[PDB]
């Protein structure tokens, strides 16, 4: 066996047939425009020269075998410092099926690049994308593909929400193809669709921002008078006001 | 020398021909690997980031006909390094987000051969795992933090998990201390989860922190307890001392939203309404009507009686803020 | 396979250690990038982070084969088998390849002898930010990289036609400032252990300063027009006029603290630093003012708005 | 080239079930899964159900769950479709899809008529 | 399921003129729309998969083009053999299929 | 030679002789209540299979043959992450005596568990514990020990 | 650390002779403790220690190849915050209880720039 060539390969063109079951939506940081997701991974692919016979029909293996043999050089496109748990043993299953079909799951945290127009911030929903391809093979050597149908490839858990300030709303893929001046390469995308819980923003921001207006309002009830009790009802208001922006600002990039 | 010479020939006997990526009785029954954890310490609880940090020493123990011998009476314990030579579980933490073996002076792992087979195999591991934690009562809740061994790459046909002693596999938690967390309570539950690729066992080692109370009176509870009461002292100052009362009100409210955004910014953005949220914005209202108080006293001056309504709240303010700690505290303790 | 037995006879006497022609003549490499988006600009830290696709290809006459397959497009598990260049960053504090799924390396071998190595990478370059004048800074941030090892004589460098194949801009985590352009630069720099070839990559990058206006300028205006607001004020309300202007001047301290907080540690006077000093004049200056009226208002409600808008016009200007 | 057989048209009682086969030559019978698709006469096309050959398993559509059930013998390379308690709308003609991938199904069936009276 | 809409139900032009065929998606498809080509008494023919990609054997006159539920397949010039009931069907879910546009004269 | 069993395996127990030279004790994070120490913590055991005859009667080596033979799994108790510093190279020496003693020696930075009471903060003291011991041998097996006098 | 990329930041060069020039790009957070008690007018001096860690005086010898010229790049560095005086190379030889090593060390004097604590720190305070 080499482990250095694709199946197929000058035949055929290796099609791995990837699906994702996102273990945890990890938390959005709108800070650093990235989101972290951890996912089992899963690949599969059609070796004809990893096919057996014997008494069993699928040969379940530990990470051992999946560094010996052929698996794909899939990346994420817009990734930024994931890992690969390792605790306790590298977290990978290998699975070769006596035709020669591989299952070759692995589980990641994968810190996606997701740009946000904040331009309607907090009331805002972005589309956080998680595109992953392969990165030395082109669309003639290695082609991408849902094992089952696009709308059920992805699957979220239930209880598995990381997410404070987010809602997940749901995701929808599609596949595409990236040019460049390497070559034409084949691009899975996931969307997940976020909308921001504005909760938090009204009563950090929303909240002291009217009790401060009606504060400063208040002092239409004052006798004219009174100047010393109008003026510090004014200008600690506006102080209060500045203050407010200040800490506002820092919640975003 | 000589025992040295027949215990090396034992272990190479041991190493020889063993087949690493093939579990015990592979194409057969599921091998038990039965589980006991020594919790060395809890730390580092966050809700910033919903996770805590367990170190543990994390023993597994499963039977391995491969590793069985009979020259040699006593229990062989090996370098750690021959773990590397040897199959072990798989088993993954689903909600670790950043796990570590010790590292010095070498790699904290156990290896132990028995005559009979059985492998003692143990880790020192330092796990931030993850606990998504309901902080609707905040701080008076118990948060329920759990941690989830699994096995990734064997399902139920090839492998089975167990708490090795029962309710007594995991141990040291009562000797935790936590510096804002009592652990009240711990349990072990054994599950099989099914995913795509089929039915995996699963341990839950679930610890029910709960949340000391005593450090939120001192930074959080008595301060604005102390503010309102503050507050209350512009009801005593004559209505014509505008500058005075207004100062009071309006320095009072200020501080009051000012400790809010304070404590809420160290916390997540979390959307609902806490409990220490619920307090400070009943507070905030109580400091608020005092100053609202103040207004309506000079606009009904300006624009006996006004002496009547600042004698009423004197008296009624501090009775309706006692009546709504009643209702509060017995409400959430 | 008749793949397997190419790649068996060009790694068979191969000496992975001896770069090509090594004591022939020097080895050319063309280099070529993938600019994939320019990260943070942390002026803070004078550093900043660029995620390039980082091609580099040489040829070698070990590594050629005659037969009819054109080329080896091959992962990246033969990348640590052939010889490739000692290729680091020169202003790089930290830099860190792909690893996730797996190497995020491409390697491809011509019949010729051209070995096209690629990969992913993230530097996080050390730009030396000169912020004389901020937030309107404008910053030519370099990108050095060259052989560690190899000398002028061993190892050449230079560049492709293909200048740098910068991506879209939009997506890029570039807030601060806007990607002007890049230029490209070969030098041979001199040091202790030889001559060494080194390129450079200036990507020229201007300050936007919206979000500073909203968030230091225009809340330094308000508070300037606050103090303002203390001379249609009666003077004969002491304890009105005094807490205006004692309210001002200290939050105008506290939110000079900030804005220098927002700046790195550096000496010298900027032109944030400058209008906030500006701003300390104007309401230290109403303070002052009515503490010798009280031991001309008019005056005052001319001057102080009239200087502050011929100010502003001489300092936004430059 | 490929090419899927389908079984001739035949007419049955109400009441009676039957099976329609699906004869697959081209290429390997077990890399990818056959779709079953009925056209009553002016109708719009409609999708029954599928089966993956390897392992059989199968998916059906909520209308047709329970009134059609497919099986398959990988020996034999053919797909089987059996309709039971048949009605009069049950006329209609059936074709059996091969699905490359997600995007197209490639090579359909020549068509089994199937009338009832 | 997600329901395909065919606009036109039965488009009647002449020969070597520009024809477009509609196709609506009730949910969001991606780009697994492909269009068939059913001549009376005959099978299904794929023309155009993906959303834009053309199958191998079809004339280039065939164009498709759509981004996420809007749908057209356009030809440049109909020819005697481009008369036929035309179907759109999406994959991007359990599969379904339009109501099928046919052509005349 | 078979590193993976101790001296003396089955016949006596591996007696340790260690001491602890404290470059420099970092600060204390009472926020963490935790400690960090910079230390060449020494261990000295013997070793029968590791006498040999020749020119020199100390063998001073590298890391290299420290990974080769046999050393103490010795870890700290309470120790939370620790460092051995291995730039420019692994920081340990290893010295072989001609009669099969052993010196191994390396540069540690322990962040230790300091559990800390307090109440009399600020006014108050702590006996901040460095614990360390064989992680899988027993006290049947492998037993520690001080080179010198305890306070010394 | 040592840099590792695009490969780990190394080089080894034979000379005819033997000499075996050996190079590596080194980011080090050295400890340097500060007396700040004239802070901010305060001159600290940090220091890097280099020293062999298995091998004694009897194995193993330093020098800086060049009296001072073995250290450069130390004009070019533009601190923010400090200015770098002076900088000393030493040689000497440590004593621990299991030998005598060799110690070269590398002193900087760095002078703290008064401008940015006077513009920060200092003003603010004489205007208050
Ligand atoms: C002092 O100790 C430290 C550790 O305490 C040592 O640092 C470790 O050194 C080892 C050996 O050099 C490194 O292992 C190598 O890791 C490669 C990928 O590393 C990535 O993942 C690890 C997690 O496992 C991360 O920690 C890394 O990030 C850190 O390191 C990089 C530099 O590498 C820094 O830039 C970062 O900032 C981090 O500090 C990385 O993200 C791994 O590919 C490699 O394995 C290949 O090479 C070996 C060579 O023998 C082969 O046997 C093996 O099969 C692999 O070869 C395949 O892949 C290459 C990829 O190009 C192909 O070319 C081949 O053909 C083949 O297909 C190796 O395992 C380790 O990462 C590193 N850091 C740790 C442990 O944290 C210091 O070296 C040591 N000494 C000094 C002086 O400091
Ligand atoms: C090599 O390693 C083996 C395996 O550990 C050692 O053999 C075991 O030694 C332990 C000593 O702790 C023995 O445990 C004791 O067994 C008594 C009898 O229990 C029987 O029934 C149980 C039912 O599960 C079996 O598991 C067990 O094997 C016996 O057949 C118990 O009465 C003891 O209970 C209590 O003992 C003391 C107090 O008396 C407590 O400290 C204990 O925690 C416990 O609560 C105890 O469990 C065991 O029987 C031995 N055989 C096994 C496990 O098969 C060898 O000694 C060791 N050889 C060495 C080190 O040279
Ligand atoms: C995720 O976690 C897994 C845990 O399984 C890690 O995988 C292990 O990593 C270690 C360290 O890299 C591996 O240890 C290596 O073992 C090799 C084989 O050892 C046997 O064979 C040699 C002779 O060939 C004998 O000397 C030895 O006693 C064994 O019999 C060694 O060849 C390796 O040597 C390398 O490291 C040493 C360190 O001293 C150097 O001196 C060498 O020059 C050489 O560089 C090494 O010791 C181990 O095999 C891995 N697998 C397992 C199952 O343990 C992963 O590293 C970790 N991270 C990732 C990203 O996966
Ligand atoms: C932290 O929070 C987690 C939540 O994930 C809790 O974990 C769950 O705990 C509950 C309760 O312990 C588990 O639910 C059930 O526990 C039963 C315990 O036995 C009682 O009930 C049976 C049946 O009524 C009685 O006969 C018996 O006498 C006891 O009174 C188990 O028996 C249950 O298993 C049975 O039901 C399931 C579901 O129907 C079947 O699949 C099983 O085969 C079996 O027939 C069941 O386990 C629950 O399983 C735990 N895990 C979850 C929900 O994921 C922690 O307890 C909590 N910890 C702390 C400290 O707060
Ligand atoms: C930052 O702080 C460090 C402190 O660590 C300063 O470093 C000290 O600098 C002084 C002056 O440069 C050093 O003093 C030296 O003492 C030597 C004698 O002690 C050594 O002697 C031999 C070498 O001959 C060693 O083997 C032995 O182990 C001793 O360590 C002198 O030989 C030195 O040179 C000259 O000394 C006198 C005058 O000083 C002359 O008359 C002699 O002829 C000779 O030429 C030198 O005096 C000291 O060792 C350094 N280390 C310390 C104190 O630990 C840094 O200088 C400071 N930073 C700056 C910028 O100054
Ligand atoms: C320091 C202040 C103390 C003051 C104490 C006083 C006590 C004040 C008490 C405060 C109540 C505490 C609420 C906490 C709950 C979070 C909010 C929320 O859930 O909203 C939810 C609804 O979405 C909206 O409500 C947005 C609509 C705007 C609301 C603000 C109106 C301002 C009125 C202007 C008038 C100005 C006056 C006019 C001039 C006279 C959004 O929540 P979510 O997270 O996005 O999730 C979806 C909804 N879900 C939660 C049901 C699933
Ligand atoms: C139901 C149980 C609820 C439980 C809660 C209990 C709530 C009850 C508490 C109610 C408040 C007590 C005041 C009530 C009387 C006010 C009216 C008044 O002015 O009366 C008199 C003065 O008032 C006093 O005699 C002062 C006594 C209270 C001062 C306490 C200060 C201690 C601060 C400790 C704080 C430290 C904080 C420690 C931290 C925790 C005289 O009034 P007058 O002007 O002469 O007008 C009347 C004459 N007229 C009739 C002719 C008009
Ligand atoms: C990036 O670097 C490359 C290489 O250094 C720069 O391209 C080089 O630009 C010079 C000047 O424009 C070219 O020289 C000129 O070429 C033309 C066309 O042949 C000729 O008519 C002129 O007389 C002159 O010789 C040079 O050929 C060209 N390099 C290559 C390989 O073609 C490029 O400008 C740099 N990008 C920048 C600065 O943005
Ligand atoms: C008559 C009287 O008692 C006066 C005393 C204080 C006054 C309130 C202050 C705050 C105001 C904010 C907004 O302008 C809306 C009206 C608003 C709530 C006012 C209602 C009338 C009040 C109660
Ligand atoms: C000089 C150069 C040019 C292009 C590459 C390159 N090779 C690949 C392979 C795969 C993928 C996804 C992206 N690659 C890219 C980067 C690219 O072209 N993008 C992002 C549009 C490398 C070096
Ligand atoms: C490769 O083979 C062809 C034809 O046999 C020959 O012309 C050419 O010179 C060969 N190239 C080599 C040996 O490098
Ligand atoms: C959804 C919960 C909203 C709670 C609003 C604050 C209640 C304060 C009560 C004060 C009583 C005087
Ligand atoms: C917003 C106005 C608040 C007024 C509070 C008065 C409390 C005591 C009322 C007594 C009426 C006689
Ligand atoms: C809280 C509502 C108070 C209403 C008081 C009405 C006052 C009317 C003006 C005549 C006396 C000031
Ligand atoms: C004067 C009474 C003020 C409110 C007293 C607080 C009651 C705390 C109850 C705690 C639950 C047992
Ligand atoms: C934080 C700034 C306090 C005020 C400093 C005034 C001194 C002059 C600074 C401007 C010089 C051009
Ligand atoms: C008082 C008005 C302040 C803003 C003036 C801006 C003038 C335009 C400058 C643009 C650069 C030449
Ligand atoms: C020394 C501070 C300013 C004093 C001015 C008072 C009016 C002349
Ligand atoms: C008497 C002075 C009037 C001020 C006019 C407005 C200046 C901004
Ligand atoms: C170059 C030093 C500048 C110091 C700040 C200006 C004086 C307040
Ligand atoms: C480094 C020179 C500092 C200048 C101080 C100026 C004081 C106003």
């Amino acid at each position: 066996y080499d482990n250095r060539l694709r199946p197929g390969l000058g035949e055929r063109v290796t099609e791995v047939k990837t699906d994702i079951f996102v273990t945890s939506f990890g938390p959005v940081s709108d800070h650093d425009m990235e989101y972290t997701i951890d996912v089992f991974f899963r690949q599969s692919w059609k070796d004809e020269r990893l096919k057996f016979k014997g008494p069993m029909t699928v040969l379940r293996l530990n990470n051992l075998m999946a560094s010996k043999i052929w698996t794909p050089d899939t990346f994420f496109h817009n990734g930024k410092k994931s890992v690969a748990h390792n605790m306790t043993m590298p977290n990978k299953l290998l699975r070769i099926t006596e035709d020669g079909t591989l299952l070759y799951t692995m589980r990641l945290t994968v810190r996606a690049e997701c740009p946000m127009h904040l331009e309607d911030f907090p009331m805002d929903a972005h589309a956080c994308p998680l595109k992953f391809g392969s990165y030395a093979y082109t669309r003639a050597e290695v082609v991408y593909e849902w094992t089952r149908e696009p709308a059920r490839s992805v699957v979220v858990a239930e209880d598995g929400s990381r997410l404070n300030q987010y809602d997940l709303l749901g995701q929808t893929v599609d596949s595409g193809i990236v040019q460049s001046s390497t070559g034409e390469y084949v691009v899975m995308t996931t969307h997940f669709h976020l909308k921001r819980k504005i909760g938090y923003f009204v009563i950090q921001t929303y909240l002291p921002c009217i009790m401060t207006v009606i504060l400063s309002q208040v002092s239409f009830w004052l006798n004219r008078e009174s100047v010393p009790a109008r003026t510090v009802f004014g200008v600690t208001t506006v102080l209060t006001m500045t203050t407010l922006s200040i800490s506002a600002r820092n919640s975003l990039p | 020398p000589s025992n040295m010479s027949l215990v090396k020939e034992t272990v190479d006997r041991l190493l020889k021909g063993y087949d690493i990526r093939l579990r015990p009785d592979f194409g057969g029954p599921p091998v038990a690997v039965g589980m006991n954890i020594d919790i060395a310490s809890i730390d580092m609880v966050s809700e910033v980031n919903m996770d805590y940090t367990l170190t543990m020493y994390f023993q597994q123990a499963w039977r391995d006909k491969r590793l069985s011998y009979n020259v040699i009476p006593l229990n062989l314990t090996l370098d750690n390094r021959v773990a590397d030579q040897l199959w072990v579980p798989d088993t993954y933490f689903l909600n670790d987000k950043k796990s570590f073996v010790h590292g010095v002076t070498v790699k904290n792992r156990m290896i132990r051969l028995h005559p009979d087979g059985t492998v003692l195999y143990g880790l020192r591991i330092t796990t931030t795992a993850a606990c998504m934690m309901d902080l609707r009562r905040y701080p008076l809740d118990e948060q329920n933090c759990t941690l989830e061994i699994e096995s990734y790459g064997y399902t139920t046909d090839d492998i089975e998990f167990y708490w090795r002693g029962d309710d007594n596999a995991v141990t040291g938690v009562t000797k935790i201390e936590l510096p804002q967390f009592s652990i009240v309570d711990y349990k072990l539950i054994t599950k099989k989860v099914v995913f795509s690729t089929g039915s995996y066992p699963r341990l839950s080692l679930s610890f029910k922190l709960k949340r000391n109370i005593g450090y939120f009176i001192l930074q959080t509870y008595m301060p604005s307890i102390l503010i309102t009461i503050l507050s209350w002292v512009s009801f005593w100052i004559n209505y014509d001392a505008s500058a005075a009362r207004v100062a009071l009100g309006i320095t009072t409210v200020l501080t009051m939203t000012t400790i809010n955004t304070h404590l809420r910014e160290t916390l997540p953005k979390i959307p609902y309404v806490k409990a220490i949220d619920m307090y400070l914005m009943g507070c905030f209202v109580f400091v608020f009507m005092a100053l609202l108080e103040y207004a309506l006293v000079n606009y009904i001056f300006f624009g006996t009686d006004v002496n009547a309504i600042d004698r009423w709240s004197r008296i009624f303010f501090p009775v309706v803020f006692s009546f709504f700690n009643i209702v509060y505290w017995l409400y959430y303790v | 396979g008749d793949v397997t037995v190419i790649l068996n006879n060009l790694l068979e006497g191969y000496d992975n250690k001896l770069r090509p022609d090594i004591g022939v003549k020097p080895t050319l490499i063309h280099t070529d990038m993938y600019v994939n988006s320019i990260g943070p600009v942390n002026a803070i830290n004078m550093e900043y982070t660029i995620d390039i696709f980082f091609a580099q290809t040489w040829y070698d006459r070990r590594l050629k084969f005659n037969s009819t397959i054109k080329v080896l497009r091959l992962n990246s598990n033969m990348v640590g088998k052939i010889w490739i260049p000692d290729t680091f960053f020169r202003n790089s504090k930290k830099a860190d390849a792909h690893w996730i799924t797996t190497p995020n390396r491409m390697l491809r071998i011509w019949n010729d002898g051209r070995v096209l190595y690629t990969l992913r990478l993230t530097i996080d370059a050390e730009c030396q930010l000169q912020l004389h004048n901020f937030p309107m800074d404008e910053h030519s941030c370099p990108l050095e990289f060259s052989s560690y090892g190899y000398p002028r004589e061993e190892i050449v460098y230079q560049w492709k036609r293909s200048s740098v194949e910068v991506g879209d801009t939009r997506s890029w985590r570039l807030y601060q400032f806007s990607f002007v352009g890049l230029r490209n630069t070969t030098e041979v720099v001199k040091t202790t252990s030889g001559d060494y070839v080194v390129m450079s990559v200036y990507f020229d990058l201007s300050r936007r300063m919206g979000y500073f206006t909203i968030q230091t300028y225009i809340p330094c205006t308000l508070i300037v027009v606050l103090s303002w607001v203390s001379f249609w004020i009666n003077k004969d309300a002491v304890p009105a006029r005094t807490s205006l202007g004692i309210t001002t001047v200290l939050t105008m301290t506290t939110l000079s603290t900030i804005a220098r907080k927002s700046l790195p540690k550096v000496s010298y006077v900027t032109a944030m630093d400058l209008f906030v000093s500006v701003c300390f004049i104007f309401v230290f200056s109403a303070l002052v003012e009515y503490g010798t009226l009280h031991y001309m208002d008019s005056y005052a409600r001319i001057f102080f708005p009239t200087a502050f808008c011929l100010f502003n016009l001489v300092y936004w200007v430059s | 080239e490929i090419q899927l057989q389908q079984s001739g048209p035949e007419l049955v009682k109400p009441g009676t079930s039957v099976k329609v086969s699906c004869k697959a030559s081209g290429y390997s019978f077990t890399d990818y899964n056959m779709y079953w698709v009925k056209q009553s006469h002016g109708k719009s096309l409609e999708w029954i159900g599928y089966i993956d050959p390897y392992n059989a398993d199968t998916t059906y559509n909520r209308e047709f769950k329970g009134k059609a059930t497919l099986t398959v013998d990988k020996s034999s390379s053919t797909a089987f479709m059996h309709l039971n308690s048949l009605t009069s709308e049950d006329s209609a003609v059936y074709y059996c899809a091969r699905k490359r991938n997600n995007f197209y199904f490639d090579y359909w069936g020549q068509g089994t008529p199937l009338t009832v009276s | 399921y997600i329901v395909m809409t065919q606009s036109p139900k039965s488009m009647s032009m002449s020969l070597g003129e520009r024809v477009t065929l509609s196709c609506r998606a009730s949910e969001y498809v991606g780009s697994y729309v492909s269009w068939y080509q059913q001549k009376p008494e005959q099978s299904p023919k794929l023309l155009i998969y993906g959303a834009s990609n053309r199958y191998t054997g079809v004339p280039d006159r065939f164009a498709g083009s759509g981004s996420a539920t809007d749908f057209t397949l356009t030809i440049t010039s109909v020819q005697a053999e481009d008369l036929a009931d035309y179907h759109c069907g999406q994959t991007y879910n359990y599969p379904t299929f339009g109501g099928g546009t046919k052509l005349e004269i």
